[PDB]
């Protein structure tokens, strides 16, 4: 029982500056990722644990970075790949975000048991690291990816294919949402925040600690803008904030900026190499 | 300007049967935070005209139920689902979003 | 392929209400809006309303606003039209067509008008 | 509760001065602003004044302007309305409304109607 | 005698550029003052007098971040938590800021004694960071709080319930606006700036003087383009810039946007401890 | 809304000779993206209208080469190189790029 | 069969701020290109084969440096000059990016050849550096300049006179620009990464690299941008991107601004020598 | 010298179809669009068309679009222009002037109408 | 599109006496550029016609400095100082700063 108001069109400046940015991710990411994984992965290997999440970092990092230029392409000019590139396009994307945070909240609980059961703790160490990561990362990040794989698909528009996802009705894309809220910042926020806690207190009463450090606060300074983009989104679609339409185009347009922006995960990490290494 | 315009003039209607009263407006009644801000008076002979619904659809607190109101843009309607013998008055729609406020042209209710 | 079916040719008398059914098949049914069009005898084709199935956004025509409500039937693929306190010159077909896009990022309605129901026609009497 | 109440009725001979109170109580007198409505017998109502009881910000009506002067007295919790040269169609009805809202970092106008004073009458002779 | 022109709501840009300001400054100060405040007042203490006065500016601090969810829900949705908590909102409010400013002139002060009269006036330096320091701080600022416990309150303007001041009449925002900026600005600036031009002749006829400069600069860095804009708007008040209203509206976004990017005077303490400490 | 007229309102035609018809809009069908939707229909008696040409130019799947339409800015035509026996029908224009759709008046092909 | 769009002239502050950058660029660049040039070819001379590269990197940025003052002219006011200065701006502009941008090719070969071959390859290296570099570089450079030479001239428009490049018909210019793509960004681009990527490899299993490497990233950093706006104006041109018209004018604006903003690449080599050397 | 040569003058039944030649030279024939302009008798002078020798990008105007196709032939350097379905009122003379500039970097429109052919005059009979 | 009204319709002059014609137009022929682009034409009768002067004032080679153009805005003049045996024809002028461009309604000047 309310009036429909339609979406607007991006502005040309966001459809030129969002293939820039797509294009400049792309090519950095590309041969990061791609030099850290060889070097971990073929050669001089990795001295210590920590490198060992990295390279899943990266490895999630270069699945992310490889679907970038169908982004770019659907950006500027029409679908034209068809539906299963769509579908594994979205499984990709949906896969690569939450294969990296759970790898950041993996690291920082090997700190957590490194720093406060340094002494008694070495084996539980080198078991979580080897065997119960690929459990505790690899298995939730597919599961979670069955909404895409059924709801992503293309559709025929007159002459112009969009590939996106038709849920069956509006609930849906609430109830994902905060599904995505909840597993990508609240809780490996409060496990992060609590393990950094435990280790400022123990410390109180190390290069190691600040490389990894820069890295989750990096990482969740560029995502922080898009969750409040989100969690508005959600909050307007309910019905509780009724400010209007041409807000709801303001903060449409605001996701995707940040998001285009927040793309930056992917690089993030392969420079830490060059500079804190 | 706004200038609202309202019909019908005289309304007879006959006890226990709803009815509607329309009013449309010359410009969008749509403010820049997102709302629109019309509300609906009834004067009975001889006291101070009182609010029925404020806003498109908002019931103000202390009315029956039988009073509802709808429309969006310029186009809005008031509809009493049963009519009593105490809704005999004049009714009225007005405007504030666009300084000055503008009331409407007043319809009148009889029995019949 | 993809169809759209309605109801029976109706008769009612002024002041009564009708309901005409628009089944849909062939496509699915939750992502593209529909349209209704009536188009009066010996008269050039006008346009009444339009719902969203997605999350049912419904939109009036203003010359008929406040004496249609219009609504959807998800789950078996149905979109419903009901129209009360019919008038004389009411008598004429009533078309449901396919409008609109609806989806996750893309709620267009420049993408439609393509696929026609059978049409009904409703006389007063 | 929160109540206007205005004084008697009243008549006076052309070209004259006429000024009517509006008390006010129930509620802080200096967070919303008066708005000053008139209502000619047998015909639609009109509207020819505002002021800003937080700090005197007046302004009247078109139609009316030059002849007006509005004033409060925020001591007593008053509102007065000066009208002079009145004129032989001035004979009518005013009443007190509340209009507005008047704050530090808020001070809009689409928040009021609500309340109205009894009303008083004037006629000229 | 004037025309009244009514105040136009922010902008879509503003009305979702506030609450991640809010939420990022918010997310920032809690970690960081709960770290410092934890580690000053629980275990390793502090080594000197100076680390003494920056424990109540991060308490303060900490104060006022705790009511910031309020303000971004108030300027994203209508009020809904209530006229008490409304009053105590504005009481923290006002009550932090002044706080942190006689924090800091106490800071300069004992400066001024431990540089000039290093040798003779140890006691005095005792007594003063351990006693006077409450007489002298918290109890003004708890006193200049009387105008807001009187006047700040929740109005019903239809459905819609607004938490403000609401002043008797018009210059008594004038009157307080004029007490804000002598007790913010002037006065302890003039005090820091004479301590700080006598320890600088003394010097040229230190690590602990560069750490306590750059805290003070930042600060008041930050606070300097609101109180321009409070200062304008009190001239524009009182019938002395006749500009129009067009300027009357930029000036009042000017000073929103001001005071939402000033906030971050609670996040800049615990950082110079990161970086210089 | 958006008022679109229709010429000629009676087309008698000869077979195995082309026609054209041309509807004039009140504004500029230019949407922001950057295109033109503006299409046409043909109704034969006693069935529902059929989609012939989709935006201004392309050619909906399913209908011969001799329907073809062009025209830019507040013009447009559609013409047909031959007709047959089958072209006897109505024809309209209509417009999907303002809220709400506005349909045309209507063309009438017979045969001569 | 299209309707055609005619371009709008550029805003005036892109009017105001071309000249200003051009300025600057100018400024810069000469002082900066007449000081490495002399002391690197008159007196102190070069120690190693790299300088001897970037004398030809910087011989090429004087020689482009030196028609900026008939760009900022023609930005503000109209084309005076004449025919033959116009063909031998458009011809100098035409030869000094192709010069730039394989004299840096070179650098990326002479490392590789410096590191992997280190013993065995001194002589083809001084080779190289000493003979092949005239062909490698400045004979491709000085050929790829006959379009240019024959198809820039100036037009008479009423009283104004136009110093552009008038082909015989469309298609020219996009083959053209797709020729400026293949040998300014992909083919080189493609060396030096597959030139670093064996570098990397092999260190895996230098003050010197790191030097050349900043000098390339900042160099493809500065040029990224502009090679995005083209090809987005190739694809709009052969009717492939139909976007509309507006989309047009707005990645002509942003053509125009971001190879303005790209010229910097004269500027960035001297500055490396103050820095890093 | 620059100069712009037409055809002869025609005469055509009703319904036929007209191509009038436009050959130009001494100057760069691809930088310069070429603009029709047709004077009816004892009329003021009209604008009918615009083609751009650059890429083809043709433009027609209002009052006679749907009827003429006009197209160039840059291999010989000549413009042509095609009617067809002649009226009674068409009797006129057709001028074919130089207008706009077209380059790489600029595509502008308002620098012509400087040089003009001899025109050539088409009646119906 | 713009239209612009020339005045007089017919001018009848004496030899070697000024004459002035001015035309006035429907919308400011004022370009974003910052120019405004209005030119006069000449036509003798049986041959083409011929340009004056290009802009506001601007003069085209090949003419005397008997003609010459002045106004600004929305209106525009041409005067002869004198008028010889060889200055009868008609004159025209157009703009071209608004697609389409649009002519003059035409002067003809007279010997008397
Ligand atoms: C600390 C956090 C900083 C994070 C900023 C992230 C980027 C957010 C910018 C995306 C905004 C989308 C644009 C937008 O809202 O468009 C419009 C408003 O935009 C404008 O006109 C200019 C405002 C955006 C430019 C501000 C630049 C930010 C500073 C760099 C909405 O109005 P309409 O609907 O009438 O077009
Ligand atoms: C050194 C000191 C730098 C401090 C800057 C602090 C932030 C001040 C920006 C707040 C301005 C509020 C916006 C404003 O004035 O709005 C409007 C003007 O704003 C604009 O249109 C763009 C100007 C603001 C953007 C400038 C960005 C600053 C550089 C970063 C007023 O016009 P209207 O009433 O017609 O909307
Ligand atoms: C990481 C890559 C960052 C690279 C940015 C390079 C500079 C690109 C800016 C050039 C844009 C040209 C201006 C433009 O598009 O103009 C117009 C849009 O421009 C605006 O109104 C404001 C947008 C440009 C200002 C954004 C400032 C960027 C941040 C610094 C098009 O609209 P219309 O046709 O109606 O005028
Ligand atoms: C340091 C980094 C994060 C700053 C990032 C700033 C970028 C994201 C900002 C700077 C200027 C902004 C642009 C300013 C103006 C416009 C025009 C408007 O009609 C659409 C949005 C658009 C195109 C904005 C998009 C976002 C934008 C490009
Ligand atoms: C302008 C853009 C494309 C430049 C992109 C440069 C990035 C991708 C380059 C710059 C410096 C590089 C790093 C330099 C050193 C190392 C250490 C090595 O043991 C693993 C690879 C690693 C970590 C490199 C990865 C790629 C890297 C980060
Ligand atoms: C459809 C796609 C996204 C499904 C993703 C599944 C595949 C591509 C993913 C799932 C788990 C991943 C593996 C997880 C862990 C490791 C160990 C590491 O030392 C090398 C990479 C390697 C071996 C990964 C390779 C990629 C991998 C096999
Ligand atoms: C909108 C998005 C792209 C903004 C992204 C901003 C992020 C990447 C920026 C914001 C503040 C920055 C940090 C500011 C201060 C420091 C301290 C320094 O000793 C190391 C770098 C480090 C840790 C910076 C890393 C990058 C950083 C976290
Ligand atoms: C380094 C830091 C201090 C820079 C801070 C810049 C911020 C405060 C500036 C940058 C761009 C600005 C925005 C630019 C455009 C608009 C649109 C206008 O209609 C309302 C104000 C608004 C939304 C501005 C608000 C202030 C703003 C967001
Ligand atoms: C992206 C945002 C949320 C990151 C916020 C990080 C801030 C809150 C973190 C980064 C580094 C941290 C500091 C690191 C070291 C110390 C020294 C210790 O003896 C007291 C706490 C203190 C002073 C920490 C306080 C919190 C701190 C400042
Ligand atoms: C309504 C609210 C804002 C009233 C504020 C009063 C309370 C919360 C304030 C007033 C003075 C403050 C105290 C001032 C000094 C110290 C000493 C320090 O070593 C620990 C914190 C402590 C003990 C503060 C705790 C908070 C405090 C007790
Ligand atoms: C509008 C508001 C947010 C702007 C806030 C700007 C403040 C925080 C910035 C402006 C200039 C900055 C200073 C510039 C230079 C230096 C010197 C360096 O050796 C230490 C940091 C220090 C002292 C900076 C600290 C942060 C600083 C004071
Ligand atoms: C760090 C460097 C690369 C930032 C470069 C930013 C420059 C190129 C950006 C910043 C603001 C931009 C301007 C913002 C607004 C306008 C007005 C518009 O009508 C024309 C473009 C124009 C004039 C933009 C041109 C590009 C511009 C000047
Ligand atoms: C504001 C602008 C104009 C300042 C421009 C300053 C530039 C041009 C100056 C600043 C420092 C200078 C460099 C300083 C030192 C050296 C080392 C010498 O062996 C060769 C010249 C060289 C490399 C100089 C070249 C010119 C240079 C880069
Ligand atoms: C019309 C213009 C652009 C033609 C360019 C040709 C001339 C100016 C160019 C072509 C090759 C260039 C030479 C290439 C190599 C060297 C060796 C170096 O140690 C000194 C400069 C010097 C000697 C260059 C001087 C400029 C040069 C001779
Ligand atoms: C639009 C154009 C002008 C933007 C040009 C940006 C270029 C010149 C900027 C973008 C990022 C910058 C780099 C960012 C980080 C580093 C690492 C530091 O240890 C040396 C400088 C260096 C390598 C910078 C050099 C300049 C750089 C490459």
């Amino acid at each position: 029982m309310k009036e429909p108001c339609f979406r607007e069109e991006n502005a040309n400046f966001n459809k030129i500056f969002l293939p820039t940015i797509y294009s400049i991710i792309f090519l950095t990411g590309i041969v990061g990722n791609g030099l850290v994984i060889l070097v971990m992965g073929y050669q001089k290997k990795l001295r210590s644990m920590t490198d060992k999440y990295r390279l899943h970092l990266s490895v999630a990092d270069l699945l992310f970075v490889i679907t970038l230029p169908f982004w770019a392409v659907d950006a500027v000019a029409n679908w034209y790949f068809g539906n299963f590139l769509c579908k594994a396009v979205h499984v990709i994307y949906t896969v690569s975000l939450y294969s990296s945070v759970l790898i950041l909240a993996f690291i920082s609980l090997d700190r957590y048991l490194a720093i406060v059961h340094a002494t008694n703790s070495q084996r539980p160490r080198k078991l979580l690291a080897e065997k119960v990561v690929y459990v505790g990362v690899w298995i939730p990040a597919l599961l979670l990816t069955i909404p895409d794989f059924i709801f992503a698909n293309v559709s025929e528009a007159d002459d112009r294919y969009i590939c996106d996802r038709f849920y069956p009705n509006d609930l849906w894309v609430v109830v994902f949402q905060f599904q995505h809220i909840m597993v990508g910042l609240i809780l490996p926020g409060i496990v992060i925040l609590s393990c950094y806690c435990i280790i400022i207190s123990k410390l109180s009463h190390r290069k190691a600690l600040k490389t990894t450090v820069i890295l989750i606060l990096a990482f969740f300074a560029c995502w922080l803008p898009y969750y409040i983009g989100i969690s508005i989104d959600s909050f307007i679609l309910l019905e509780i904030i009724k400010q209007g339409c041409e807000f709801e185009n303001t903060v449409h347009k605001w996701i995707s900026i940040t998001e285009a922006l927040a793309f930056f995960h992917c690089c993030l990490n392969p420079i830490l190499y060059a500079f804190l290494g | 300007d706004v200038v609202m315009t309202q019909s019908p003039l005289s309304l007879p209607v006959t006890l226990g049967q709803p009815a509607s009263i329309s009013c449309r407006s010359s410009q969008s009644l749509v403010y820049t935070d997102g709302n629109t801000y019309l509300n609906w008076f009834q004067q009975r002979p001889g006291q101070s005209p009182r609010r029925l619904i404020y806003k498109v659809s908002n019931r103000d607190s202390g009315v029956p139920d039988r009073f509802s109101g709808s429309g969006s843009g310029t186009d809005f309607t008031l509809k009493i689902s049963r009519v009593e013998a105490e809704d005999v008055g004049f009714y009225y729609c007005m405007q504030n979003t666009h300084w000055p406020l503008t009331f409407g042209g007043g319809t009148k209710v009889e029995i019949k | 392929q993809v169809q759209l079916v309605q109801s029976g040719a109706e008769v009612k008398k002024p002041g009564a209400s009708v309901k005409v059914s628009c089944k849909a098949s062939g496509y699915t049914f939750t992502s593209y809006g529909i349209s209704w069009v009536r188009q009066a005898p010996g008269q050039g084709i006008e346009w009444m309303g339009w719902i969203s199935t997605y999350n049912g956004n419904r939109n009036y025509a203003q010359k008929v606003q406040g004496r249609v409500t219009m609504t959807t039937d998800r789950s078996t693929s149905t979109a419903y039209m009901d129209l009360r306190s019919l008038r004389s010159d009411d008598t004429a077909v009533y078309y449901c067509a396919r409008h609109g896009i609806t989806g996750a990022r893309n709620y267009y309605y420049h993408y439609g008008m393509d696929v026609w129901g059978q049409g009904t026609t409703v006389t007063v009497s």
